[PDB]
């Protein structure tokens, strides 16, 4: 079935604003996250928030 | 998040409408609330009762 909810593209200001919308949009499910290891500190670390 | 819409109805007691001549910008439109009656019910009618 392969039940895709969406993709997001978080192009900058992760914590500025325009990304905390399309992030609270996810529920419970499995998350493919695909950056670079210093960005998916701060990916993270706002997910985690 | 997503929780306000069309087909969110928010339903809010008079402890938040309470000052009517004042709205928050955060307000959505379609904010069910009750409260006391202060249009119809003119302070001479609350007097004599």
């Amino acid at each position: 079935g392969w039940d895709m909810q969406n993709v997001i593209t978080l192009d900058t200001s992760f914590e500025d604003a325009k990304t905390q919308v399309q992030l609270k949009k996810i529920h419970s499910s499995v998350i493919l996250l695909y950056c670079s290891k210093d960005e998916a500190v701060l990916i993270l670390s706002e997910a985690r928030s | 998040l997503g929780l306000t819409g069309y087909d969110f109805f928010w339903i809010v007691p008079s402890l938040v409408s309470g000052n009517t001549e004042l709205i928050p910008k955060e307000f959505p439109s379609g904010l069910i609330s009750v409260s006391y009656d202060d249009w119809d019910y003119s302070l001479e009618a609350r007097v004599r009762d």
